[PDB]
Formats: C-alpha cells, sequence, structure tokens
RNA sequence: GCAGUCGGCAGAGCGAGAAAGAGAGUGGCGCGGACGCUACGCCGCGACGAGUAGGAGGGCCGCUGCGGUGAGCCUUGAAGCCUAGGGCGCGGGC
RNA sequence: CCGUCGGGCCCGGGGGGCCACGCGUCCCCCGCGAGCGCACGGGGU
RNA sequence: GAGACCCGUGCGCCGCGCUCUCCCCCCUC
C-alpha cells in the first residue's frame, strides 16, 4: 500500500531531469527498498439452469474488412492536448475580434478555456458581446488592460455550456450569467476613462495606418 | 464597420525570366518596402476576391456574384518587401496587377 | 508440463535482457572516455602552445591526419585521370562527401583533383554533426541509415567500433580500422550550401571555392550540412 | 547527376527456367524452396542448374 | 524506419548515445551556474559603486 | 443509399489531360492517339521547354488506386446474370458494369439480381 | 496430383475470366470465385463448397469425399442448412474446423455463408 | 522474405553486434483465433532513371482468319457510324 | 631546480556529482521481484 | 499478458526516467 508521491527531481528541460541515475537512486533509497520472490453467467430457466455466453457471435461477416493499424505514439486526442496562450493575453486584456459578425469590435478577455478558447466579454450593455468564446489566433492582442483580480467568473462557464446545441433563443441562465459578470466587470471598466467609449468603437484600417506599424 | 485586411497588389508568379512557376504567387502589400517589414505578414491569411457572372453560395449568406481564392502568406521575395504567397487554386493572370486583401488574423501577436 | 518450458524462455529473455543492459552500460561508459580523450587532446594542444611561447619557441602543431572532402563540380567535362581519382575517392555526385586520412599519396590524389574538390581539416563537431545527421551505412551494398547502434555493430564491432561514438572517434582520432569505419560509411549527400558560394571555379587562396581551405571547412560544413 | 555507368546493371543470370514443362517447374517449385529455406549451397547449385538450357546440361554417360 | 534527426531528437540521440544524456545535463546546470555567478558579478559591480 | 468502397483513398493522379499526339490540332488526317515522335529534329522528342510533353512512367498512377474510380470501385465487364457472381466475393471493392450489347430484357435481370447481391452496378439505368 | 493439375490449369481452364486487369475462376465450390491453388475446387482432394439452397431460403454446403475422387457422382456431399444466421455460421465453423476438413477455408466459407445470406434477406 | 494458414492432435517464438539445440530421455467453465499463397503469386530493403543509329524485354495494346472455350452477347436490336455525356489506363487503347 | 586548470579511474598519507550501494569463504593488493502509468521513443491523429 | 494449474490489442519493440509494494516532515485547496 503506497500513496504517492510527486518525482523527486524537477525538470530541468523537457526530457531531462535534474540528478542523474545515482542521485536519484539515493532520494527514492532503492539502496534499503531490495524486493524478491468473465464470460458465462449462470442463468435460470424453466430445463434447470442454463450456462448463457456473453460476447456472442458475429451474425454477419463483411465480405472484405481492413487491416488493423500501426501502432503510433504521440498521437493523442484533442481532449488530451497541451494549450498554448499568448504572453499578450492576460485576464482583462482587451482584444480585438477579427473574423465573425462581431468582427472589428473590442472586448475584455477574461478567462482561458479547457478547450483553448478565449472565454470573453465585451460588454453586452457596450459592445453587443455577450459571454462568447473567441479564438486567439483569431484575435488581436491590444496591450490595454483591466485588473480583474476580483471578478469572480461563475465555475460553470465552461466549454459544454458554450457548446451549440442543434431558430435559437438566450435562456433566462444566459441572461442572467452576462448581467452577473457585467454587474462586476462594468465598475472596472468605466473607473479608467474613456475607455468605455474606446470599447464602443471598433476597429478598422484606413490610409496610411499600415499593421506593421501600428503597435498595439 | 470598417476595413479589416491590408491592401496588396498581385505583381505576379514566382519566376526566374523565362520560367515562371505559377503555383506561388508574388504579393506587394502597401506599406512594405523592406525585408525587415516582412515578419509581420508571414503566415497571414490572402484573399482574390472577384466577381463572375452566376451566383455562388456565400458562407453565412445569401448566394451573390462574389468569389474568393484564398491563400497564406509563406515567405518574404527580395529586399524590397515583396512576399510570396501560395493559394488553393492558382491565381489567374488576369489578376495581375489587381487588389488582394491580406487578412489580420493568423495572430501572433 | 511446459512451466518448465516457459520459465526456461523467460530466463533467456531476461538474460537478453541483461546482456543488452551491459552494452548500454558498456557504450555509456565508452563515450564518457571519448569525451575526456578529445578534452585531454585540446587542452594539451593549448598546453603545447603556451609552454612554448613562455619560453620563446615555436610549437608547430601536427600536421593534419583527417580531411573532410567535398565534390563541388558536375559529372560533365571531366578529364578522365580527374574522373578516376574522384571514383576513388567515391565522390561520384556534386556536393558529396568523404572522410579521406591524409598521407603522401592521398595528397597527392587531392591535387590532382583540387579544381574539382574543396577540402580542408574536419572539426569534431563538424564529424559529430555528419555522422548524426548525413550518416549512412553501407550494410550489405545497400544504403542503410544510422538509426541503430546494433547497425554499426554488426559491420564494424570486429574491430571494436560498436556504436556510432566509436564511428565518430574511430574517424576523428584516425585510427586502426579508419579504412573500414570510412568504408562503412556511405559518402555523405549533402545539400546545396546555403548562403551561396564565393567562386566555384577558382582556388580557394584565390578568393574562390575549390582547394584546401584548411579549418576553414567547418564554416563550409554548418552550410552544406 | 551521378557518374555511374549502367552498361552492366541487369545481371544476364537465368532466373527461372525457360522451359514451360510443368513437371520441371514443380522440381523448380520444390527446390526454391529448398535452396531458400535451407543452409546447403548443394540445394542452390541444383536450382541454378534446373534453371539452365540443354546445352548448359549436357548429358552425363555411365563410364 | 524514418530516420530522425539526434540533433533535433532528443531521444533519437539518447538511443545512439546514452552519454548525450549527461552531457545536456551538464552544461545545462553548469549554465545556470555561470549565469547567477555572472549576476552576483554584474551586481557586485554596481554595489562597489555604491561604497 | 449507393454502395460504399471498403477504403476511399484520394485518388492522386499526376496527369489528367490527355497526351496528345505532336501536331494532332494542324490537321484531321492525324488523330489524337498518341504516337512516339521518331523524327531527328523534333522538339516533341528532344524535350523541348514550352512543347506537347511525352508519356513516361514517372506518370503513373499510385498502385494502390490504379484502375480506381472516382466512385471508389474497379470495374468488371459482366456480360449475364452468371457472370455476376464472380463478383459476389468482390463486392466493396469491384463493381459491375454490363455489357453495351446486352439487351433491354436482360439488363433489368442483371440489375435486379444485382441488387440483391449487392454489387454496385456502374449503369443500372440504362436501356430501360 | 493438385500442384500438377494446377499447372495444367492455372491458365488454361474454361472457368478462367481475366477482364479489366483482374481474375476469376466460375469454379462450383471456388470459395471467393478466384483463380487461385489454394481456392481452386476441382484440384483438390478435399474441397469446401457454399452457395444457395435450391429453394431461395438457406445456404447449402458442399463437401468433397475422401474416396471416390474419380467418381464425380458420389463425390460431393450437399448439406442444406436453413437455421438463423449465427447457428448456420457455427455449423460451417464446425464443420470446418472440428473436422480438420481443409481449414484455411473456413472463413472464406464464413464469409459467404454470411453473404448469401445477406443476399437472401429482402431489401425494402 | 514467404509452402509456418505448422490450432482442445492448439500453445502461436527466430531484428538479434559476436559458429551452433526455444533437443529428448536416464542415473546424482465457456469449443474461439483478420488477411494471405493467379508461388508465372505476394511482400520487404537499397540504389538508380538523358538518349540518335542500334539491340532486347513486356504488352489484360490493336486488326483479320483458324483450332478450343464462354449452357457467351444478339430483332425487348449485332456490326458500323455520330456524340458539349460518364469514366479507366503512363500509353498503345478500352 | 622551475613551470603544467599535464598523465597516472586526479599514484599515494593527514560543498557536490558518481550507468558506484547484499553477505559469506578463498586468494591479490596498499540468471525468471511484482504491479501502475508518463513519454523529443520502430512515418498522423 | 496468462499458459498447459489459462484462453484476456482484437498503448506494444528499442531507448528515457515516474510512482508504489519503507518511514517521517513541510506547504496549498
Ligand atoms: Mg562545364
Ligand atoms: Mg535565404
Ligand atoms: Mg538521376
Ligand atoms: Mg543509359
Ligand atoms: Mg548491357
Ligand atoms: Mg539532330
Ligand atoms: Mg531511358
Amino acid at each position: 500500500k503506497g500513496k504517492p508521491h510527486c518525482s523527486r527531481n524537477p525538470v530541468l528541460v523537457r526530457g531531462i531531469g535534474r540528478y542523474s541515475r545515482s542521485a536519484m537512486y539515493s532520494r527514492k533509497a532503492l539502496y534499503k527498498r531490495k524486493y524478491a520472490a468473465l464470460a458465462t453467467v449462470t442463468k435460470p430457466v424453466g430445463g434447470g439452469t442454463r450456462v448463457v455466453k456473453l460476447r456472442k457471435m458475429p451474425r454477419y461477416y463483411p465480405t472484405e474488412d481492413v487491416p488493423r493499424k500501426l501502432l503510433s505514439h504521440g498521437k493523442k486526442p484533442f481532449s488530451q492536448h497541451v494549450r498554448k496562450l499568448r504572453a499578450s493575453i492576460t485576464p482583462g486584456t482587451i482584444l480585438i475580434i477579427l473574423t465573425g459578425r462581431h468582427r472589428g469590435k473590442r472586448v475584455v478577455f477574461l478567462k482561458q478555456l479547457s478547450s483553448g478558447l478565449l472565454l470573453v466579454t465585451g460588454p453586452l450593455s457596450l459592445n453587443r458581446v455577450p459571454l462568447r468564446r473567441t479564438h486567439q489566433k483569431f484575435v488581436i492582442a491590444t496591450s490595454t488592460k483591466i485588473d480583474i483580480s476580483g471578478v469572480k467568473i461563475p465555475k460553470h462557464l465552461t466549454d459544454a455550456y458554450f457548446k451549440k446545441k442543434k431558430k435559437y433563443e438566450i435562456t433566462e441562465q444566459r441572461k442572467v450569467d452576462q448581467k452577473a459578470v457585467d454587474s462586476q466587470i462594468l465598475p472596472k471598466i468605466k473607473a479608467v476613462p474613456q475607455l468605455q467609449g474606446y470599447l464602443r468603437s471598433v476597429f478598422a484600417l484606413t490610409n496610411g495606418v499600415y499593421p506593421h506599424k501600428l503597435v498595439f | 464597420s470598417g476595413r479589416l485586411w491590408c491592401k496588396a497588389i498581385f505583381a505576379g508568379y514566382k519566376r526566374g525570366l523565362r520560367n515562371q512557376r505559377e503555383h506561388t504567387a508574388l504579393l506587394k502589400i502597401e506599406g512594405v518596402y523592406a525585408r525587415d517589414e516582412t515578419e509581420f505578414y508571414l503566415g497571414k491569411r490572402c484573399a482574390y476576391v472577384y466577381k463572375a457572372k452566376n451566383n455562388t453560395v456565400t458562407p453565412g449568406g445569401k448566394p451573390n456574384k462574389t468569389r474568393v481564392i484564398w491563400g497564406k502568406v509563406t515567405r518574404a521575395h527580395g529586399n524590397s518587401g515583396m512576399v510570396r504567397a501560395k493559394f488553393r487554386s492558382n491565381l489567374p493572370a488576369k489578376a495581375i496587377g489587381h487588389r488582394i486583401r491580406v487578412m489580420l488574423y493568423p495572430s501572433r501577436i | 508440463n511446459f512451466a518448465e518450458l516457459k520459465i526456461k524462455r523467460l530466463r533467456k529473455k531476461f538474460a537478453q535482457k541483461m546482456l543488452r543492459k551491459a552494452r548500454r552500460k558498456l557504450i555509456y561508459e565508452k563515450a564518457k572516455h571519448y569525451h575526456k580523450e578529445y578534452r585531454q587532446m585540446y587542452r594539451t594542444e593549448i598546453r603545447m602552445a603556451r609552454m612554448a611561447r613562455k619560453a620563446g619557441n615555436f610549437y608547430v602543431p601536427a600536421e593534419p591526419k583527417l580531411a573532410f572532402v567535398i565534390r563541388i563540380r558536375g559529372i560533365n567535362g571531366v578529364s578522365p585521370k580527374v574522373r578516376k581519382v574522384l571514383q576513388l575517392l567515391r565522390l561520384r555526385q556534386i556536393f558529396n562527401g568523404t572522410f579521406v586520412k591524409l598521407n603522401k599519396a592521398s595528397i597527392n590524389m587531392l591535387r590532382i583533383v583540387e579544381p574539382y574538390i574543396a577540402w580542408g581539416y574536419p572539426n569534431l563537431k563538424s564529424v559529430n554533426e555528419l555522422i548524426y545527421k548525413r550518416g549512412y551505412g553501407k550494410i550489405n551494398k545497400k544504403r542503410i541509415a544510422l538509426t541503430d547502434n546494433t547497425l554499426i555493430a554488426r559491420s564494424l564491432g570486429k574491430y571494436n567500433i560498436i556504436c556510432m561514438e566509436d564511428l565518430i572517434h574511430e574517424i576523428y582520432t584516425v585510427g586502426k580500422h579508419f579504412k573500414e569505419a570510412n568504408n562503412f560509411l556511405w559518402p555523405f549527400k549533402l545539400s546545396s550550401p546555403r548562403g551561396g558560394m564565393k567562386k566555384k571555379t577558382t582556388h580557394f587562396v584565390e578568393g574562390g571555392d575549390a582547394g584546401n581551405r584548411e579549418d576553414q571547412i567547418n564554416r563550409l560544413i554548418r552550410r552544406m550540412n | 547527376g551521378v557518374d555511374i555507368r549502367h552498361n552492366k546493371d541487369r545481371k544476364v543470370r537465368r532466373k527461372e527456367p525457360k522451359s514451360q514443362d510443368i513437371y520441371l517447374r514443380l522440381l523448380v517449385k520444390l527446390y526454391r524452396f529448398l535452396a531458400r529455406r535451407t543452409n546447403s549451397t548443394f540445394n542452390q547449385v541444383v536450382l541454378k542448374r534446373l534453371f539452365m538450357s540443354r546445352t548448359n546440361r549436357p548429358p552425363l554417360s555411365l563410364s | 524506419v524514418l530516420k530522425k534527426n539526434p540533433l533535433k531528437n532528443l531521444r533519437i540521440m539518447l538511443k545512439l548515445n546514452p552519454y548525450a544524456k549527461t552531457m545536456r545535463r551538464n552544461t545545462i546546470l553548469r549554465q545556470a551556474r555561470n549565469h547567477k555567478l555572472r549576476v552576483e558579478r554584474a551586481a557586485a559591480a554596481l554595489a562597489a559603486k555604491s561604497d | 443509399a449507393a454502395l460504399r468502397p471498403l477504403v476511399k483513398p484520394k485518388i492522386v493522379k499526376k496527369r489528367t489531360k490527355k497526351f496528345i499526339r505532336h501536331q494532332s490540332d494542324r490537321y484531321v488526317k492525324i488523330k489524337r492517339n498518341w504516337r512516339k515522335p521518331r523524327g531527328i529534329d523534333n522538339r516533341v522528342r528532344r524535350r523541348f521547354k514550352g512543347q506537347i510533353l511525352m508519356p513516361n512512367i514517372g506518370y503513373g498512377s499510385n498502385k494502390k488506386t490504379k484502375h480506381m474510380l472516382p466512385s471508389g470501385f474497379r470495374k468488371f465487364l459482366v456480360h449475364n446474370v452468371k457472370e455476376l457472381e464472380v463478383l459476389l466475393m468482390c463486392n466493396k471493392s469491384y463493381c459491375a458494369e454490363i455489357a453495351h450489347n446486352v439487351s433491354s430484357k436482360n439488363r433489368k435481370a442483371i440489375v435486379e439480381r444485382a441488387a440483391q447481391l449487392a454489387i454496385r452496378v456502374t449503369n443500372p439505368n440504362a436501356r430501360l | 496430383s493438385a500442384h500438377l493439375q494446377w499447372m495444367v490449369v492455372r491458365n488454361c481452364s474454361s472457368f478462367l475470366i481475366k477482364r479489366n486487369k483482374q481474375t476469376y475462376s466460375t469454379e462450383p465450390n471456388n470459395l471467393k470465385a478466384r483463380n487461385s491453388f489454394r481456392y481452386n475446387g476441382l484440384i483438390h482432394r478435399k474441397t469446401v463448397g457454399v452457395e444457395p439452397a435450391a429453394d431461395g431460403k438457406g445456404v447449402v454446403v458442399v463437401m468433397k469425399r475422401r474416396s471416390g475422387q474419380r467418381k464425380p457422382a458420389t463425390s460431393y456431399v450437399r448439406t442444406t442448412i436453413n437455421k438463423n444466421a449465427r447457428a448456420t455460421l457455427s455449423s460451417i465453423r464446425h464443420m470446418i474446423r472440428k473436422n480438420k476438413y481443409h481449414p484455411d477455408l473456413r472463413m472464406a466459407a464464413i464469409r459467404r455463408a454470411s453473404a448469401i445470406l445477406r443476399s437472401q434477406k429482402p431489401v425494402m
């Protein structure tokens, strides 16, 4: 019986620990740790009692079948992938949505979701952008920021919450969640001057204004 | 409400003098006249928007006459800010000198 | 029965696992030893220059015993003596590279093929990355990539060359079995050199590419490899 | 471009009997398996001799 | 077998060369040691200007 | 609704245009079917730049998709009801095609048989 | 023997179809209808065949008998199976495997039983 | 390289740096297990690919006629011919 | 005598990394521990 | 992997090192 312990060497870089083999042998204390040396259900009938087999035979075989594939190793599903966020994106940053029906509009980033999508609202009282997901490769991260350390994001605002369902109406829960986040983040917006109008404005390219020259 | 793409010109195909490789296009982006300025646009998506006679379907919309060859920026071309781009279909040579929208959203910043 | 046959075959598997870990520890400690050999040669050469500079004399280094030769011209218009020496050097394409051990007989052959080769004296790093990136064996007359240590050790293991680091050590410190350890190697098929060329058709000392660029072959190896 | 001559790449040695004799071909089918799956070089010489022409298989007299 | 570069693939490099693990554990530990000695000396210079 | 193959790889073709015979546009007496040009001064044989391309073996298709239909099957000519049951086992990758001289009273029989055998027919509604 | 008869008929049989870069054998007991040595239904001492029954329901299985090889009248033994699909495949698998009767034809016969049974179940 | 599909007559090995035996003896419940193999077949590695005159190989390229064969096709429409139809083949062609 | 981040597993006497960590005898010298996972790991999910 | 004392992918080779079959302590929910 053993409660698990963390790995006794830290990560130096990826793939290599800090301490070597004999050092990790001492830190695991293996010098004092020498050690030495389903298919059938029986069911009654009315006869007697039968041995019923589960996993019964296939009634039909396809005329041709694909062979089983070779094994691969580094290939993980999307629920297990690692989540990279750009270091210019921090909680409370202002984003510019570039793609959807709210394109060019400026929004307040809050939290990265578990699928890597950026949970965001530039508030519905300013943008008409609700609590909504965006994508970091499709948003522009400007270096203007609001401190949202004291902001309680609800724990249920997840990707399962934000997933499309199947004639669309906002539910009462989605109505009250936007209020519950807006009533908190809006006094932080209005405590820095002109940012409410800045978020009300949209981003547009004009003559002579080039994106490789403009710093955001 | 306003423009969200950079202006570029289909300056020609990737070519030597007597051999043009139609699969790669040379873009001239407005405002980019040095190879140091090209680093923003590398990897960005580029669109040749054009109109034809028969209607085609518009994503998130009703069918109209506008049609798009999509593409993306691959690398810079020369010291003077010209850029190499690759499109899904090779761009028609009738578009040489005409406008390509360079979108902003393979964002890296 | 079969209960003793099963443990008899598991004993064979366990014995082979212990043999593999013994060979693994051998490869580890021998590469550890080669690291110290390289550092003793490097610091001994520096110290040998320093003790002569204290005394006011000159320390002449040993004339180099390993050359890396890159064929830089094409297969068109080659005079037959030059072509013969190039196929004896296993350079039958442009930008093929081989290691050559240096003596009078080899240097006079490189002297024949001076307009067609560019060569010089390779670094330990150049040998390392040449074997690691472009190293291909000649096993059973086929070009097998050096992906396993057993892939070298089945051919050169009888000369006590059993891993990539004996192979690199045998090539670098030009050893007793250099001919076998270099003929085992396929001639390296290097890329075009990145950053362009100075002048391919003239000698290196007259501002071009061909010839003996003495320790300057390593700069070329970074751009070709 | 590689400087190699291709005049003698293709070996001009028989891979099969030119005869369409099915009895000789069943013998060749036996000795292909034997010459491949045994360590004996006799089976290889037998298979390559089963390949040959009648002139390269001259008769053996009793004496 | 697909050839992977041991100069870019760490555990292909360790498969061919078990001592590369030790040589890359050192000159990362040694490099961090040298960098903190360098910043300790850079701080000692600006501290000695304050005497 | 339709009968699918066992697998559907993308059928990559190195060329899709046919290999036109040299100078078959300038004449009606020269049919479009390919002939190797064998003249001494011939630009197409000499492989000059910007000319009609000659067929090479390098143009040959992938062996996994050679002779494969765009549906993903490979066709087999069928002349009667009896020559369908050779495809009774090859049905997931090989399809049937009724020959052009099979009458309209027998095409019905071959189609209604292949519907039982789940064999895909390239031309089910042909004559009728 | 069987290999000799194969070296006779491998390219010169009347059951040979060579069309459209394919090859088929129209032989009565050829499972998969493939011109092969293994799937040939005439040249072996032991053959399995599977075909639909005389009436439209069921699968008849054919086994070649050991004695009268030169006697085609009493050579093949036919057995009609009209059960459910799982029982029919159980019967064919037990006829091939428990008898050790030409055992590499086991799932060729099983898949042919499945194909005939699917062809006998009607389309909507 | 593969005849090793060696299955309740079972035991599912033979890529592994180092000549040879997963040798054998005797004293001290539940009935299961993809594909394959036209062996003239199938599979795997590696290197290579210019071509006149010329030589050789493969043609499930094509025409006509004969000998066998397809319980073949066909007046519910053969040959031929036309076709902005669908396709296949590197191609001959289908 | 002097010098060597010299070579001797850095010969030998009085804080930090090591593919070093059973015992018993004789002399030399100063063959089968078990489980669980993670992965720069035998060619994309 | 089990194995003639049992019949289970229908994630395993090489190579790297993680925890548990020992005992304590600290820190955070
Ligand atoms: Mg020249
Ligand atoms: Mg460059
Ligand atoms: Mg070539
Ligand atoms: Mg030639
Ligand atoms: Mg010749
Ligand atoms: Mg001429
Ligand atoms: Mg040729």
